[PDB]
RNA sequence: AUUGAAAGUUUUUUUUUUUUUUUUUUUUUUUUUUUUUUUUUUUUUUUU
């Protein structure tokens, strides 16, 4: 997922010695970041797992797990990145067209195209 | 080439700082890293030139160094600007780490001449 | 030929690093791998020279080794530079794996001499 | 001037087909940009 309206921001964080509070013990580390808000080109392929129609009962609970993951990504958004504990790194999928391609009728031509919101 | 311009501007910026207790460059690496960070964050050339001019007015940047930077970045694309700034930062870092004397690099105009001087 | 240059460069780069509490060469295999990767990715010789100069200025590459590298990698083709860097990496890896002492190996300036030294003992 | 000789071991045949160096593997775990500094001193709401 490459970025388009990105912007690199540098943040400098230093520690505070517990004894004699306030002194910087020289652990001054500066890290690079992306701007809070920038589009990313997301593309994902899933094979042999119907989502728009779903599978009846064969190897099920995998479609449910995938839908749960997608719902978490869309509404809440997962945490990725280097720090991931001080809030650095929280991606979210705003909108995504879900295009279904079926082999027998027409694989190149999409069968059903729907927005991801209706899928979940 | 961009590298020749980068070497020339780094040489102009490695001039000794007048009226200093110790022999040190007139321009510090912190300024160069700030230039890089500002260009990455703002992602434009106009306010980058504005910041360069403000720094030059507030000392810490040689007048000829600022003039060369302004002439180089007067009309340049963002990618070309960041490439030039990265080259300048690397050349300045090399000069500082090598503790190269200014008087021996007052006549270099290209990158090949500087490379030969460093090798010999 | 190129192998002699590579051997001399590796010998210069394998000199013990002062102010280091553990016996190790002045440079590290990570530096050589970074050199090769940078040359492959950037596909430019002048950028490689800039990388070498910055690594030398970072007080992690011996100044004599840096001078040798800069002397060798000027007016030289990209393919020749790649071959020389590969030879340097292989010789350095061999010396590191064999734990060759720098004291008894700094006196050789020919690849054949190094081969004879390794074969004899 | 051999009992005495004059005949290419030659023609002809593709070492070819089947097979994705592939699956799995988040360069993350930790660290408060704080810390010492009084917007202070000088000046008569006033004369022919």
């Amino acid at each position: 997922a490459i970025a388009e309206k990105y912007s690199i921001s540098q943040r400098t964080m230093v520690a505070i010695n517990r004894v004699f509070g306030g002194q910087m013990p020289g652990h001054l580390y500066t890290l690079d970041y992306v701007d809070p808000g920038s589009e990313f080109s997301f593309m994902m392929m899933i094979y042999n797992l119907n989502l728009i129609e779903g599978e009846k009962d064969w190897k099920a609970k995998s479609v449910e797990a995938l839908k749960f993951l997608l719902a978490t990504l869309v509404r809440e958004g997962i945490f990725v990145g280097a720090r991931k504990s001080v809030g650095y790194g929280l991606i979210k999928l705003v909108d995504a067209k879900v295009s279904l391609y079926k082999a027998p009728d027409h694989l190149v031509s999409p069968v059903i195209v729907k927005k991801l919101e209706e899928v979940i | 080439d961009l590298l020749d311009i980068a070497t020339r501007i780094a040489i102009s910026a490695i001039k000794p700082k007048p009226k200093s207790n110790k022999p040190e460059p007139y321009v510090d690496s912190s300024t160069i890293n700030s230039l890089l960070s500002f260009l990455q964050s703002r992602r434009n050339v106009n306010e980058l030139l504005l910041y360069i001019m403000r720094q030059a007015g507030r000392d810490e940047i040689d007048e000829e160094t600022g003039k060369l930077l302004l002439a180089s970045l007067k009309d340049r694309e963002l990618k070309d600007a960041v490439n030039l700034l990265g080259y300048v930062k690397w050349v300045y870092d090399t000069l500082t780490g090598l503790k190269v004397n200014y008087n021996n690099v007052k006549g270099v105009k290209t990158f090949k001449e500087l490379v030969n001087i460093l090798s010999k």
